[PDB]
Formats: C-alpha cells, structure tokens, sequence
RNA sequence: ACAACAAGAAGACGCGCAUCA
RNA sequence: GACGCGCAUCAUA
C-alpha cells in the first residue's frame, strides 16, 4: 500500500509466498493474502503487468464461497481491486459460469459479484457480452454489429 | 447493509432475475452505447445508406420493446 | 517493446456547431466540435475565408455543446457536456488564446451510460438556468447567478427524476421574465413490459410535458402533459416575450405541428413533396436539423429535409394566438448536421460526410415566382426542384472524413511515397491522393534565353504597397523588366547592366544600389551618380544590403563598411578589419522601424568560425564571439519571428540558432547534398525564409509556432517576392533557363490532395503489379442501377400518358429530356433489399476511366483480388465476390457467385470468362502458392482453376463464426473472425488438410489486420481498440497467444500498414481512422529516452489535467488496460503550459525547457 | 467507517458545501479510513449543512478544524462519485458508552 | 427552546473443547 | 436448548 507504483519490480518475489498463503489452511491467512492482493493490484494499475496478476485470480476465486463476514469482505475487496487491473472481461467470463445455476446460494453469490462488476465500468461491458442465439419466439441476436464494409 | 449501490442502481439483477430481463437490459444498454458514440454511429450510417437523424430515430423506436414479447 | 503515439492529421468530422459572441467583440464566431477535439474558427467578411485560430484536445467524447450569456452580459460562456460525470463551463480569453475553466460540478459516474446525464443539454434563452438530462430516469437543473464581483456562480442541482421514462429531446421554452420552462418528449414503457399479449407495444403515444423552475420555491414541478397523435423527433424554440409568441414546433413524419400551452389550438401543416419522385412512396420524410435568424424586425426559421431541401418557415400570429404556418422552398444543399446563420448574411453548412460549405445570402426570396404553402389550404403538395439562384458559393473547406480504405505505395516516377485514400460517401465519393508538402499553383509561363541566376523585387518608394521594377541577371548580361500587367522589357530605367549585377537593394527613399565586380555605383532617383571606384585590381565577393547600411567584402578577408548618411552622400569608415580566411557568405538584418538600426552581424569564413560584429561606430568592425561549424557555410540569414539565426551550408543540413551575443541552442535537421540559399518571404504579414534543395523548403510562423514543411514542386535556383494587381501576395521564383511564378493560396500544412470523382462508395481496391493500375469495386445499399432507373422512368412516362388529362399532357417530353445533376441533388433512395455494384479500372496518374463493368440490380460486390495460377502461364485473373438479395437486420442469404476475368491487354480491358455458384457469400479472397483460397461463410475452402468452373480441393468446418478476413504468409494463414480475434491455420501440401493449432483468448470485433513480421500480427477493433498479438516461442506448428500491446485511440480504425514514410527514415505503423485522422506508432531508440518520456507523462497527468475533467489514464484504458504505449498528444501539450509551471516541471526533471522542446521535437522529426 | 457495519451513509445528491474534520480524525479517509495520499475534496448535500450542522465533523461530529479528503485508491475506484459521506446514523456504540459512563460517573 | 462534549473503561465477529436435558 | 472454558479478527475507541 505504501510503495504504490514501486511494486512492479518486487511482484515476482512475493508470488510464491502468496500462493502458499492462499491455500485452504486458515481463514485469517487467506484474508490477509486477499488484502495483499487487493492493495498490490490497486497499486500496480496502469503499467501492464497482468501476466503475474492473472495467476493469483485462479487462487482468489475459490475462496469466495465463505460464510465469515470478514473473509468474504476481504475477498470482495480483492476482486474489486483486481477488476480494474485485469479488465472486466476476465471477471465477466468467470461470472458467466454459474450465473443461472440450479442452486440458490451460488446464484446469490454470483449475482452479487455481477452487480458489483456492473455498477463500475458499465459501458465497458458492451464489447464483452457473449453471443446468445435467439429462440423461436424472441430475438436475442444483435444484428447491428454484424455489418461489414 | 452497505448494498445501497446495488438496490438503488437500475439494471442490477438478483436470484429471481429471468433471462428475458437480462437480455432486454443488455439490449437497451447496447443501444444507448451505440447512440452515445459518434464513430459507431458513422459506421452504422455508412454500412447502410441512411442519415444520422434517421438512424437515431430508428434507435429511438427500437428501445420501446426489443427481444419480442415477454413469455 | 515500447511504442510512441504520434499524430499527423486531426479529425475533421463536425458534430456540433454553435455561434455567438465568445470573444466579447462585435464579430460573430463559430465554435465547432469534433469527436474529441474542440475547435474555434471565425469567418472573414472581407475576403470570405475561414481560418482556424484555436485547436485543443479534451480527451473525451463531447456528447453536447451549447452557448449562453447572462442577463445584460456582453460575453458568451460555453457549456460542454461530455462522457464524464461532470459539467464544465468554459470561457475564451483573446489575450491568452486559451480556454479557461470557470466552474466544475460532478453529478455521477463517468463514461457513456444510460442513467447518467449529459446526452441532452438545454439552457434558458434569458440565461438564468441550465438543464442537463439523461436518456432515462434522471434530469438535473442548475441555477446560475453572479455576485458583486461580476463573476459567474452556480448553485446546488435540483432533482427532477421520473421513473420509467424515455426522453427523446429536451429544449428550453422562452418566456418573458417569468419562471423558466423546459419542454421534453417523455415516453413511458412500464406497461409495455408487463402485458405479453403484444398490443402494449402499439398504441403507446408519447406526451409533451413542461417543467417549471420555481425560483422562490427552489423546486421543479410538472405542469402539463399533452399526448401526441404521432411520433416526433426534435423540437424548435419559437422566440417569445416581445418578439413573437411563446411556443414550440414539433417535427414528425410528413407533418409539422405547432403547439402551445393554454387556449392555443393545434396547427397541422403537411410537408411538400418533390414532383415526380422516383423513391418508394412508402418511405416517409423527416427533418434533420434547423436554424433560427432572430432579426429585430421579423424572425423566420430554416429547416432541411432528408433530401437536402431548405424550407423557410414563417409564422403569422394574432395579438395572442397564431393563425397559420407558411412554408416556402428556399434552396437545396447537401445534407448537413447543423446550420449556423450568422449576421450580415452568412450561412454555414457543416456536412456530415464531405467538405464544408459557406454560403452568402444574396436575396431573401421576396415576391418569388413560385407559390408558397400554408395549413389553411384544404388537402399532398408538390414543388419542382431547381438550381440555387439564391445563394452564392464563397469558401470551401476540406475534410477527409469517410476514410474507408488506404494503401501507401510509390506509384509515380518520383521516389517519394504517396497515400491513396478511397474516401467519400454516396455519389460524392472520390479517390484522393495525399502528398506531403504545400500546394503549388502556376500563375505564368515565360521562356527567356540565357542562364538566369538572380531576380529582384524593388518597390518605387518605401511606403508603396506594390512593386515597381523586376531585374533579371544572367552570366554575361542583364534583362531589366517592368510590371504593368502586360510585362515587357523597359529601357528608360537608367541602369545599363552590361555586367551581371550582384544586388539591387532599396537604400534611399526611391533609390537603388547595384553591385558589380568592377566597382560600386549609386543609383539615385535624381540624376546623380555617386560612383566609388574600387582601389586596386581586387574585386567584390558578397554584400550585405539594408535600408540604411550597405556592407561589402573584398578579397583576402577584408571588410569595407559603408553607411547611408542623412546628408545625401556615402562615406567610408577609417577601419578595415582583416581576417585569415575567405569571404563566403554574410548577411545583415533589416532596420527596426522603432529603434535606430540593426546591431548584430553574421560573418562566415572558410575556417567555419562565425564572428559577430557590432554596427555602432564606437566599436565598429570588432569581433564579439566565436562558434565552431562542422562544414563550410553556403548562405546566412537573420529571421525575425526572440530572433533566430539561420545557417545554410553547401551540404544538406539546415541549422537554427537563437539570437544571443554568445552561442546558444542549435536545432538542425536534414534538408539534399546540394547548396542551400535562404531568402526572405512575407506570408500573412509575417516574415519567413525559403531554401532550395532537391525539394523547396518553407519555414513560417503560425500561431506562435515554427513549422518546417517542403514544397510539392521540382527543383529551383532562386526565389523572391511578388506583388501586383493580379496577385498582391505571390512569389517570384525563376527556373532552369525560364521564368515562372508561384503562389500559396491555401495554408496547406500537410497532405495536399487531389480529388477524382466517382459514382458509388468505394469498398476496396488493388494495384496491378505490371501496368500499375487500380481495380476498384463499389457497392451501395438502397440504390438503383442505370437500367432500372431507365425502365422506371419509362414506366412513369407510360403511366403519365395513360392518365390522359383533358392528350393534353405535354410534360412527358420535358421530363424525359431534362435531368438534374446527380452530385448536387442527391440520389434516389428507394427500396430495402436493393443494391448496386460497379467494377472500374482506373489510371492513378490521371483521372480518366479505362474500363467500366456493371452488374445486376440485386448483386453486391464485397471482395476483389489479383492472382496468377500455376496451371496456366503468365495469366492475370480478377475474382469478385458477389452476394444475392442481402437483408440487413433479418439476415438471410439466397446464394452467391464468384466472377472470373481474363484482364486482356495488360490491364486496360476486362472480359467475362465464367461464373461459379457458392452456398454462402464470400467475404475474403487471398491467393497463395499458385492457388486461391476463398472463405465461404463459416467454412474455409481451397479452389483451383477449371475450364467450366472452379474446382474445390480442401474444406474446413471448424470456424465458429462468419469469416471476415484472410491473411497469408509462407505456409501459415491467419483468419480474422467476425467476433473472435484470430485463428491460425497451417496448410499441408502432401496430405492436403487445414489444421487449427493457435487461437486467441479474448474475443474482438476485428475490422482489419496486418502482419508486421512472420510471427507478429497487428489487429484492430470496431470500437477503436488496437492490439498486437505474438505467438509464444514454445509452439508446435490448444496453444493460446499472448498480447504485448493494448491501446484505445478513441476512433474506429479501418486500415493498418507498416511502411516507410520519408526517405532515409525508419519504418512505422501508419493507421487511418474513420474520422479523417492519420497517426503512426514509433518505437523508442534507447531506455533513458523512454524513462524520460514516462516521467514527463506522469508529471503532466497530474500537473496538467485535461480540459473537460476526464481522467487520461482511465480514458486510454477505456476497454482494456494500456500496455507499453506512451501517449504523445499529452506529452506535446508542454508548449502551451504556463511558463512558471513549465519551469517547475523542468527543475523537477532537472532539465531546461529549451532542451525539453528539442527532445520532444526530435522524435517527431526522425520518424516524420 | 468500515469497522462498524451498522453505520449508514446519507447517500444523496452532493451540493457545493465542504466537509470538515476535527482534530481527533485529521488525515483519515472518509470511506476506508486510510492515511496516505489525499486526492480530492469532499462535498456534502444541503440537508447535512443547515444551522447547527454547519462546520461539524463528518464521521464523529466534533467541531471542524480541517477539510476532508479522498485517498488515491478511492479516486481510482471512483468511490467519491457516490454521494455525501456524512453519516446520518447516531451509532449504537457511542450512546451505549455514554449510558454506562453516566451511571458510573 | 429545538442546543453537540470531559479519562474506572466498551462495539461488531468467528474457531475449538467439557457437562446436562 | 442450557450452565462454562480457551484461541483468534476489524491501524475497532
Ligand atoms: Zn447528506
Ligand atoms: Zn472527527
Ligand atoms: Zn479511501
């Protein structure tokens, strides 16, 4: 948090330590690792270092399914910090997996994350929306973007 | 309860949000994005031989109820 | 892997145009708004010309623009509504020549959203309040006042939200010193999304509500709600109070309605239709934009339809009510986005696609022969279009807005490259050629014997506004001439130039000084000869003439000083400076009108050491300073707009040094390898220099900035000024053994253009390798071909004859004989699935057409290629992809065809060979390895030449979406999918199959692509994003590809090409956009320079915020984060920054502004 | 204050007023209670600025001696363009502390 | 009268274990 | 569900 833009050179050093800490061994360690990820992602924004930042998302994402308010708050903060650093496309791709899952709690969690991503940078989601084929009754195809000059 | 940003905002969904509502919301957002930008409007008005005013009027008409009737 | 963004051409697409008294003087000005660039321009009533005076980038999308003034004020404040979540107010300072922010209020998130205000902006005509609104659910009103300090203030916003409302337009209603009123076209949709039966979508009329601002109560409340019978598009404000009734005008389909709150009834008036219209009668008619001329005596309105017809709306009103609406046909102009009716009869037409026009109102159309129209007539009206005869064209601007295809190549015999842009839309489309330099126009041609080497431009008197004499000197003799608009040889000038004259100056009030190697003779207007014989057998070398001093130089490095004494004779000083070198070139500056005389002197030597000599008699002919020079100088000059010293050398280098007793800064650039002479010229009332090289060079000072651009002309040997009745401001430049006259009318900073008219919109074109021709394919939607138009006209004539009015219808012959111009009156737009295609062979050197091929009514061309097959010999083939009955929104294809041509007579004729059917429209055609690969829909096929039809060899079906582009190199082919980014496929020769091995991870709406090298591909995007994709080193020819570059230009890019622009320079990635701008990407040369540029960008991001309060980093990361790209537009704004802030930045960077400017300009000079 | 989940922001249209901070909380961020890199100024709605509420502190409510600021992270996340950060809830902790302080003395 | 203040010490949480019905 | 103990979180005051 303090160094800010100087964290782009030491990001490689703490990656194995964060990888080890993010493992499901204790709640406090995962919360602190999520806070570290959030602060680092916020600091390094604007330099183009998503090659190592994308690796930590694969470990942050499995920690969302938690019930403790502190750990879920930390995970939500980490996800919102990573959203500006990695781009909304990856977050949207992750969220579109179980958005309409038959269960209820997972749907609630995914919809909360989708709303959080939707409130900020709403206009940027136009180009990242997936293509959905129309059914017999309705038309779900956006034909305006298929024009060719 | 610090979820005031989600409830007050328009377009945010929840568990009981159907597919049709999400599709129509994203269609309206796409139409608004098309209208806001100028180069996208130029591309649309060059692809089909029309005018900017005609394209804007057509986009106004298409915003009433896209994706057909609800089920 | 770090790039740098440079910009050559700016966008020329006008979106919003406003007029007012922004400077505060008595002259009107126009503030035009581009997509992201704010520009200010004013017309000149004297010469009828338009010139730009300010151009500042705001780094954001300007969604709205309005102007207003306070109660009793004399200045106009600009209100700008942009894509950011804030509203700003701007003021123009004539002294500073910059835009100054007055206020800044934030009301929501940034970016183009749905419930964020900024789309619609309305202001109170009195100037007491402003309104901003969104598309849905959110409206805001700001109250403006002024304090005792005569400074504009603002209050808290007032909420006017309304759930489930779709606003079409917002406009302010003019009232007389009452509560402000705003009229909007609200529309509800809550019930339309509840009933699934479907009738809720229909019979849902929109209302017209009025909003009242209660100043005493400090809140906004809805007053009325009036449903409309039909759908309207926009509203017009009728002036109220003491000048006209208060109300609004609603424009709709084929109708116009006046409406006012209270007891005022509604008035409905139909829109006139063109006589014998060939368009589909089902098509309607609407208005595009409107203007207003609030004359003190009586006011009217101007409106434009879809076809460009201008009408004149006049309202006749009673004491309180309005009686009828009168319409009158005014003229016809190309379709525009907005009009600005200035004072003194100036009409500005800002076309949406093409050039911009300025019209002078010569007549008001009073008591015209043609009748008018009104709503009182029962029951549909018709009028006959005719030539203008009411407006006179004065000025034309230039705008390359509809850039659709570009191709940089060297087609002419000259070694310099040229740019070929297929711009234009509709019948006004043209193919333009861009060349770097200034516009050269020939004024006169004269052949004279001998070897001319010098000419002179001397006025009769120092106060004369025109030239008097022209002197032409040769190697052996001289040719004295005079100008009288019938230029001939003069004899009574009294010169007797038997010897070649070295100089002809204007020393006295009306006297001349001649220099010859045999002595010095003074030529006074009075018959007096003050001849000074040269002591000894030595001769003269050079001279330094002036308005009060004449400095000569003798052999052996000796200087003789002469001064023009007020008594009337010349005297010589008693000191002669001696040097150890030879005189080569020395120059003297002009006398200042205010001060006594010049003081600094420049002396060149073979030793390459310049010496400054003071002209004061106390210390005359004494050295001051020294400076080393790499090579022997050729010429010297002293330019004055803080003077600068120009150094000319016998080789191709031009050097500039700031005026200073001691040596200082030195900026130089390549000019070459030829002697260079710098001559003074006067452009726009300011001095400038002109040098000679392989190409002519001009260095002028525009807007307190020095430009260095060449001339698009052949070599020359001497230059001088020109002033006469035919051309008050010209240039006399002699040529090889002849006399020629040149002039500069247009500013012509960069990219001179010549337009060759076409008939349709050019989609794509190719270049014939052998004959160096062009094969252009064109296609338009909702268009008719020649045969269809002819048959429709014949059918209309037959119907008119069948009408048989009482036989007595003699108009058929006149209708069939007389036709309107296509390029001025537009084109007949009729149909929904109609198309039109024309294939043309064009010589790029000239404008003539070599061959023309026309297709069927329902055939659309989309691809073209030139290929050679291995089975045949040296045959050249042309393949065209043809569609059949395309419907745009409900997409459906009824087949496709591929045309084959023989190309007989090495590219001067095309003949039909055979056709072949395909199951889907072909989008891309790419030849490789002696065969042709054609993409049919989402399938990839390989074809071969056949006697009957093309024979398919290989087929692939693993492409997910519609193929939009194919690029081939070596043995690998890159497929550009419509929604996915890229696909890599390899072709097997022995086994004959296509296999996919590499793909991309992020979907991208790719429009075009280019291949920088074997493994790097540069893509594009519909929204403006530019990305670079590289394959991982560990790949087997599943395997994803990495991205090494991301950026957001902010404009749609439709072309990419890596090539060299100027000779002797490195390669660059040139891209052209759909708005008219041209930019390049430049890699860095070292790491220290990259670090310095990064530090400058970081400092200016916070220290110099953008004009509209939009974050630069967030704007450039509009869709994807920025990667290894440095924005040059922000870095180049350091020159307009405040001097104290510039200093602070310099000592923050531990450098100096003179060095920073040179460092910034070096990267632009090297690569451009 | 993120520490207390029961606190509720005013969340209304911000006006032209300027927020104030007391001596107890001088450099704290109004959202995340940070201590580094102040970025922008805090604005509050006209409802929070009327009579006895003019010049009061934003978080706790003491006399105003310094202006409120947003940190750089909040500005980057664009959390400032939400509304007035003034806390309208009294808070169950402060009143309870006052209640078991008064009885004891 | 609507009117905010003083340091005998407190606000939200979670993870594990013993006994009983 | 009831009577208890231990550990740990929020730059909590
Ligand atoms: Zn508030
Ligand atoms: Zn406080
Ligand atoms: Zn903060």
């Amino acid at each position: 948090e303090y160094i800010g833009e100087m964290g782009k050179d030491y990001i490689y050093a703490v990656t194995p330590l964060l990888e080890d800490a993010l493992m499901d061994r204790d709640l406090v360690h995962r919360q602190t690792a999520s806070a570290v990820v959030q602060h680092m992602s916020l600091g390094v924004y604007g330099f183009g270092c998503e090659d190592s930042l994308n690796h930590l998302l694969n470990y942050v994402w499995p920690n969302v399914f938690e019930t403790s308010p502190h750990v879920i708050q930390a995970v939500m903060g980490a996800l919102e910090g990573l959203r500006v650093a990695i781009g909304p496309c990856r977050m949207l791709q992750y969220c579109l997996q179980g958005l309409f899952h038959p269960a209820r709690k997972v749907r609630d969690v995914y919809w909360k994350i989708y709303n959080s991503i939707y409130i900020g940078s709403q206009d940027a989601l136009i180009a990242h929306y997936p293509r959905i084929y129309n059914d017999d009754k309705n038309t779900y195809i956006r034909y305006e973007l298929d024009y060719i000059l | 309860q610090l979820e005031h940003l989600q409830s007050k905002y328009i377009g945010t969904g929840h568990a009981d949000t159907t597919k049709w509502e999400w599709l129509v919301n994203q269609h309206r957002d796409s139409y608004c994005s098309y209208m806001g930008h100028f180069d996208l409007l130029n591309y649309f008005a060059i692809a089909e031989n029309e005018s900017k005013a005609r394209v804007r009027f057509n986009l106004m008409e298409k915003m009433l109820q896209p994706c057909g009737p609800p089920a | 892997m770090f790039l740098y963004n440079l910009t050559l051409q700016r966008a020329t697409g006008i979106s919003f145009a406003i007029h007012g008294n922004f400077s505060g003087t008595k002259q009107q000005e126009i503030v035009v708004s581009r997509g992201k660039i704010l520009e200010l321009l004013r017309p000149d009533p004297n010469t009828g010309k338009v010139h730009t005076l300010l151009t500042v980038e705001v780094f954001g999308v300007i969604r709205s623009l309005m102007a207003f003034r306070l109660t009793g004020g004399t200045k106009d404040y600009i209100v700008v509504g942009s894509d950011s979540g804030r509203i700003v107010i701007l003021e123009y300072q004539p002294s500073k020549n910059m835009f100054e922010k007055i206020h800044q209020e934030t009301f929501g998130k940034s970016g183009c959203r749905r419930i964020v205000p900024g789309q619609f902006l309305a202001v109170d005509p009195k100037g007491r309040a402003v309104m901003i609104s969104a598309i849905e659910k959110q409206k805001l009103v700001y109250i403006l006042n002024r304090d005792a300090a005569a400074r504009l203030t603002i209050s808290s916003p007032l909420e006017a939200h309304k759930a489930n409302t779709l606003v079409y337009h917002v406009v302010g209603v003019d009232v007389g010193f009452e509560n402000p009123m705003f009229a909007c076209l609200e529309m509800d949709y809550e019930e339309a999304d509840n009933d699934p039966t479907g009738e809720a979508a229909a019979n849902t009329q929109q209302t017209l509500t009025f909003y009242e601002l209660d100043l005493g109560l400090n809140h906004v409340v809805r007053k009325y709600s009036e449903p409309l019978e039909e759908h309207g598009n926009f509203l017009i404000t009728v002036p109220g109070g003491s000048d006209g009734p208060s109300g609004v005008l609603i424009c709709s389909e084929n109708y116009i309605t006046y409406k006012n709150f209270g007891d005022q009834p509604d008035i409905r008036c139909p829109i006139p239709r063109r006589r014998n219209d060939l368009d589909d009668p089902e098509r309607g008619m609407i208005f595009v934009c409107s203007a207003t001329h609030k004359t003190k005596s009586m006011f009217f309105f101007l409106a434009q339809t879809e076809q460009g017809d201008i009408f004149k709306i006049t309202l006749e009103t009673d004491e309180d009510m309005v009686t009828e609406i009168r319409l009158k046909y005014f003229d016809t102009v190309p379709v525009a986005a907005a009009m600005c009716v200035l004072k003194t009869g100036f009409l500005f037409v800002a076309s949406e696609f093409g050039n911009h026009y300025l019209y002078q109102i010569a007549h008001l159309g009073d008591d015209d022969e043609e009748p008018e129209f009104s709503s009182a007539m029962p029951l549909t009206f018709f009028f006959q279009p005719r030539p203008l005869k009411n407006l006179v064209l004065v000025d034309e601007l230039d705008s390359l807005s509809p850039i659709l295809f570009c191709q940089i190549a060297d087609l002419a015999n000259e070694d310099t490259p040229q740019l070929y842009v297929a711009c234009g839309r509709g019948p006004r489309s043209s193919l333009r050629v861009l060349r770097h330099g200034l516009e050269v126009s020939e004024m006169a041609v004269s052949e004279l014997p001998g070897n001319p080497n010098a000419v002179w431009t001397v006025r009769r008197h120092i106060e004369d506004e025109f030239d008097a004499y022209i002197i032409v000197s040769f190697v052996n003799a001289t040719l004295v001439l005079s100008i009288g608009e019938t230029v001939e040889e003069v004899t009574d000038s009294g010169f007797l130039g038997t010897t070649p004259t070295l100089s002809c100056s204007l020393l006295g009030d009306d006297a001349l000084v001649q220099v010859y190697p045999d002595g010095i003779r003074h030529i006074r207007a009075d018959k007096r000869v003050n001849e000074w014989k040269t002591p000894g057998k030595k001769t003269i070398v050079k001279c330094a003439v002036n308005q009060r001093q004449v400095v000569i130089a003798l052999t052996g490095g000796e200087l003789v000083y002469f001064e023009m004494d007020p008594s009337g004779q010349l005297n010589e000083y008693t000191e002669r400076k001696e040097m150890s070198a030879d005189v080569v070139c020395m120059s003297l500056a002009n006398v200042p009108p205010g001060e006594q005389r010049s003081r600094f002197l420049a002396v060149g030597l073979v030793d390459n050491t310049v010496r400054i000599i003071s002209l004061d008699p106390s210390d005359c002919l004494q050295p001051l300073s020294m400076q080393a020079l790499p090579a022997q100088p050729e010429s010297l000059c002293i330019v004055e707009m803080f003077l600068y010293l120009n150094i000319g050398l016998q080789n191709g280098v031009l050097l500039r040094t700031v005026l200073d007793p001691v040596t200082g800064d030195l900026s130089d650039t390549r000019t070459g390898s030829r002697p260079v002479k710098l001559f003074r010229v006067r452009m726009q009332g300011q001095e400038a220099v002109l040098a000679m090289s392989s190409r002519s060079w001009l260095s002028y000072s525009y807007q307190s900035r020095f430009h260095l651009t060449p001339l698009s002309y052949e070599t020359l040997e001497f230059a001088s000024g020109f002033a006469s009745e035919q051309c008050p401001e010209g240039i006399v430049a002699i040529s090889t053994n002849t006399l020629r006259i040149l002039a500069l009318e247009k500013l012509g900073a960069v990219f001179n253009q010549v337009a060759f008219p076409l008939q349709y919109t050019p989609r794509k074109f190719v270049i014939h390798p052998e004959s160096n021709n062009l094969i252009i394919i064109e296609t338009d939607h909702n268009a008719y071909t020649e045969a269809t138009k002819a048959q429709r006209k014949q059918q209309m004539a037959e119907e008119m004859v069948e009408a048989a009015g009482e036989l007595a219808a003699e108009m058929a012959a006149a209708f069939l004989n007389e036709n309107l111009p296509e390029s001025i009156f537009g084109a007949p737009k009729a149909g929904n699935g109609q198309w039109a295609s024309v294939i043309r062979v064009m010589n790029p050197i000239q404008g003539n057409t070599l061959d023309l091929v026309q297709l069927e009514q329902n055939e659309a061309a989309f691809s073209v290629a030139v290929c050679r097959f291995s089975n045949t010999g040296e045959d050249w083939y042309v393949l065209v992809g043809v569609a059949k009955d395309l419907i745009l929104n409900p997409r459906s294809v009824a087949g496709g065809f591929v045309y084959t041509y023989k190309l007989v007579n090495n590219g001067e004729k095309l003949e039909f060979l055979h056709k072949t059917p395909v199951e889907e429209v072909p989008a891309a055609i790419a030849p490789f390895q002696g065969r042709v690969l054609i993409g049919v829909g989402k399938l990839l096929r390989v074809y071969d030449l056949g006697k009957k039809k093309l024979l398919r060899k290989c087929e692939n079906k693993h492409i997910a979406n519609y193929i939009s582009g194919i690029q081939t190199i070596g043995h690998r082919v890159i497929v550009s999918d419509v929604q996915e980014s890229f696909i890599w496929v390899r072709y097997k020769r022995n086994e004959n199959q296509l296999i996919i091995f590499a793909d991309d991870t992020y979907p991208r709406w790719v429009t075009t692509a280019s291949l920088l090298d074997y493994d790097t591909v540069a893509g594009a995007d519909k929204f403006g994003n530019i990305c670079v994709v590289r394959l991982p080193p560990n790949t087997n020819d599943s395997q994803k590809a990495e991205v090494i570059m991301n950026y957001h230009v902010g404009e749609t890019v439709l072309s990419l090409q890596k090539t060299t622009l100027i000779p002797g320079g490195s390669e660059s990635l040139v891209y052209t956009t759909l708005s008219g701008g041209i930019g390049i990407l430049v890699p860095f040369t070292s790491h220290e320079d990259h670090d310095f540029f990064q530090h400058v960008e970081m400092h200016l991001r916070s220290e110099h915020p953008p004009l509209c309060g939009r974050d630069h980093l967030s704007f450039r990361s509009y869709y994807f984060p920025v990667k290894n790209v440095i924005d040059g537009d922000l870095c180049e704004q350091f020159n307009s920054m405040e001097p104290n802030k510039q200093k602070n930045v310099s000592e923050e960077l531990d450098r100096t502004p003179p060095e920073v400017s040179k460092k910034l300009e070096d990267i632009r000079t090297r690569y451009a | 204050a993120k520490h207390h989940p029961d606190l509720i922001f005013c969340r209304k249209q911000a006006g032209v007023a300027i927020g104030r901070l007391c001596e107890k909380c001088d450099g704290k961020c109004v959202i995340c209670d940070s201590y580094v890199r102040p970025c922008t100024l805090v604005r509050i709605c006209d409802e929070c600025n009327y009579g006895s509420y003019q010049g009061r502190c934003v978080i706790c409510g003491g006399p105003g001696v310094s202006d409120a600021y947003y940190c750089k992270e909040c500005t980057i996340q664009e959390k400032d363009r939400d509304g007035c950060p003034k806390i309208v809830n009294l808070g169950s902790s402060k009143t309870d502390l006052f209640y078991e302080r008064k009885k004891y003395g």
